């Protein structure tokens, strides 16, 4: 298939990014596209086999290099926020009947921000079923909540005595923006878990909202005094209630 | 653009058809293609027609192509709500290596889910004080109830969800509402928002 790394990536100003990105189907021509959430597909880069390269309808501060026909790494120069966004690559192959399909790649969102100090974890919080819902619906809603996060690098999901479910579950298209008059604003999300009344009065079930949060990495510079916000999994647990 | 889409986007109840339009003024044309892209993922190609085919279909996704008036349709049969997504029309001007490719702007379509039997209500969920936070949860509403975002850096209200419980046959929207300051109650977390009149309030 085609693959894609890092698929997200905080980074303060100025820095120099590579974005990798690998085919293995053996297609000769391959592309770069960048796009801003919400909006069109700007193709920025393309290259037509081993040594071709060819700039889009975009010009931006970055280059690309075909050296084999399965790499074409993206390289974008002195970090600016305006990088914030996401990187798409492609390739096309002969599918048949003469014509070309193209596969993407499942991209790099990008945040580049003025300092670093600005990337911090969620914190999780789980809350239980009202009795309310309960006596009237049959039904019982847990919700999670994950708050104070930047960047909106975040992965949220519900393990039920272990097990991943999707059933029952709605996770917020879009965060929040904790406070929305700031170029760095934090984040919030919310996400509902949705059982029958019986399943969550039994006390041996357990409930967990995980979430997955991308940040810097070790080997990035912190001279900030706190924990390093690196990528960490933030978690809220919840037990079956007997009532 | 030289390849225009139609409408920019629009809302549909699960159930229903529905109809996206590309025109292009792309000269010359060897094909037309239609991606879907869902959110935070990368486009799949839905379908390709050239010049001279009418029609393709992918499963529910059925394409249509007047090369001669330059304008195609994506027909949806019998929405869900995975359809939730953007889709993008894209045309080629020529059918080989040497052909570039045309991407419009994309047409957003949300499918809601369609509620027979509302029970709108709003809930106060406790367990946390691991949160100095109160959580509201408004849920059961039809899917035409509209939920507005308040204006308080306080007091936060997602959009509304649709979650599906696939062992019961039962759908459900919902919006959460919180806010750390004591100043704050269900009763009226959702004031801004304009809730059916016989929303329960326990």
């Amino acid at each position: 298939d085609i693959y894609q790394t890092p698929r997200y990536l905080v980074i303060g100003t100025g820095k120099k990014i590579t974005l990798e990105c690998s085919q293995t189907m053996g297609h000769d021509k391959m592309y770069w596209y960048q796009q801003d959430p919400g909006m069109e597909l700007h193709l920025i880069h393309y290259s037509y086999g081993v040594n071709s390269t060819e700039k889009g309808d975009l010009s931006s501060e970055s280059t690309v290099s075909r050296i084999r026909t399965e790499h074409f790494p993206l390289t974008l120069e002195s970090a600016r926020p305006s990088h914030t966004s996401q990187y798409l690559c492609a390739s096309s192959g002969l599918r048949d009947r003469g014509l070309y399909e193209q596969y993407f790649g499942p991209g790099t969102r990008l945040t580049v921000t003025e300092d670093l100090k600005n990337v911090f974890p969620p914190e999780v919080a789980v809350f239980e079923p009202s009795e309310a819902e309960i006596s009237h619906t049959q039904k019982a809603t847990l919700v999670c909540l994950a708050t104070g996060f930047y960047p909106d690098h975040v992965e949220l999901s519900w393990w039920v005595n272990g097990k991943e479910v999707h059933s029952g579950v709605c996770t917020d298209p879009q965060p929040l923006k904790e406070q929305p008059a700031l170029n760095d604003s934090r984040y919030a999300l919310s996400s509902r878990l949705r059982v029958s009344a019986t399943f969550w009065q039994n006390p041996r079930n357990h409930f967990r909202c995980q979430v997955q949060f991308y940040g810097l990495s070790e080997n990035d510079e912190w001279t900030q005094d706190r924990a390093k916000p690196v990528t960490q999994i933030v978690s809220a647990e919840a037990w079956g209630r007997a009532d | 653009n030289q390849v225009e889409q139609s409408p920019q986007s629009l809302i549909i109840l699960e159930g229903k058809n529905c109809t996206l339009q590309c025109n292009y003024t792309v000269s010359p044309f060897s094909n037309l293609r239609w991606y879907k892209q869902d959110t935070g993922r990368g486009p799949v190609s839905l379908t390709i027609m050239t010049f001279s085919e009418n029609t393709k279909s992918n499963g529910r996704y059925t394409a249509t192509l007047d090369a001669d008036t330059k304008q195609s349709s994506l027909h949806i049969t019998a929405s869900q709500l995975s359809d939730s997504a953007s889709y993008i029309c894209v045309v080629s001007d020529r059918g080989s290596t040497l052909g570039r490719l045309y991407f419009g702007r994309g047409t957003q379509l949300t499918v809601w889910p369609d509620i027979q039997n509302p029970d709108p209500a709003v809930y106060q969920l406790r367990d946390s004080k691991s949160s100095d936070k109160s959580v509201c949860l408004f849920t059961d509403f039809d899917s035409q109830t509209n939920v507005s975002q308040s204006k308080d850096s306080d007091v936060y209200i997602t959009d509304k969800c649709v979650l599906d419980m696939r062992s019961m046959d039962f759908k459900s929207n919902s919006a959460v509402a919180w806010s750390n300051k004591s100043d704050f109650a269900c009763a009226n977390a959702f004031n801004n928002s304009i809730i059916p009149e016989d929303t329960f309030f326990p």
